């Protein structure tokens, strides 16, 4: 129970750092008017489908 | 030329609604929420380390927008208290042309498509230089000189 | 019992290496997530 509490908390903190990394990357590509996040980085940060 | 897209928030202008293409960019570094409720249903997104907040036009007010913009050659540009000379990559003003309550104002461009927002400035001794956010073709970034105040 | 009591939580089987598989696996997933954050932490704190 203490090992599964820490190990479930670790996949929590890993997805938490992945979420922080998504937001602190994508925001200065999402704010700017008349602009887009480049194709490769749109795939790496998991938005839309293909080169659309 | 003040004939542009317009907004206000708690009576203050609070940074102009840059309807630059498909966008509702809203530079509110300080207190305010929508007085101009003609598009109140904003999906607000923010990141305070570049001060700005933003959303998207659905269709209702798309006829209020300008076309897209990012070019910044040396020369001079215009802002709500007069001409702003731009050189060495930075905007500059007559000393005292700006003051507290100039809380977010455009630099409306010479050829009819917006660039930058002013947020403050520094006295050099006789010149004054601005603190500003600007669009870099991609990303968005801040310019700020040594000893600068904000408004 | 003619022997010393077990370390009860200390001395698992040699075939317990499942604990090194899962703790190494999750430890590397954490290290990869930490690297991915340290990369974009360093770009968003080198873009001013």
């Amino acid at each position: 129970s203490v090992a599964s509490f820490v190990l479930l908390s670790m996949v929590g903190v890993a997805v938490g750092m992945c979420m922080c990394a998504r937001r602190r990357c994508i925001t200065p590509y999402e704010l700017t008017p008349g602009a887009t996040v480049p194709f490769l980085l749109s795939l790496i940060c998991c938005i839309r489908t293909a080169k659309a | 030329n003040d004939c542009i897209f317009e907004v206000k928030h708690e009576g203050k202008v609070t940074g102009y609604a840059c309807l630059v293409g498909d966008k509702v960019m809203k530079p509110a570094h300080v207190k305010g929420t929508i007085d101009n409720a003609d598009l109140a249903k904003l999906a607000f997104k923010r990141s305070s380390k570049y001060d700005l907040e933003c959303a998207q036009i659905p269709v209702h007010m798309k006829s209020d927008a300008s076309k897209f913009t990012h070019e910044k050659p040396e020369g001079y540009y215009n802002w709500h208290h007069g001409a702003v000379q731009y050189s060495g990559g930075r905007f500059t003003i007559p000393t005292g042309a700006g003051k507290p309550g100039d809380s977010g104002r455009p630099i409306f461009d010479n050829k009819g498509r917006v660039v930058a927002i002013v947020l403050g400035g520094a006295n050099e001794g006789a010149r004054t230089a601005l603190s500003v956010v600007t669009w870099n073709k991609d990303i968005v970034t801040k310019i700020t000189p040594e000893g600068a105040e904000e408004w | 019992a003619s022997h010393t009591t077990l370390g009860v939580q200390d001395i698992s089987v040699t075939a317990m290496s499942w604990v090194q598989k899962i703790t190494g696996g999750v430890g590397l997933v954490v290290a990869v997530a930490a690297l991915i954050l340290i990369v974009v932490l360093c770009v968003s704190f080198s873009r001013h």
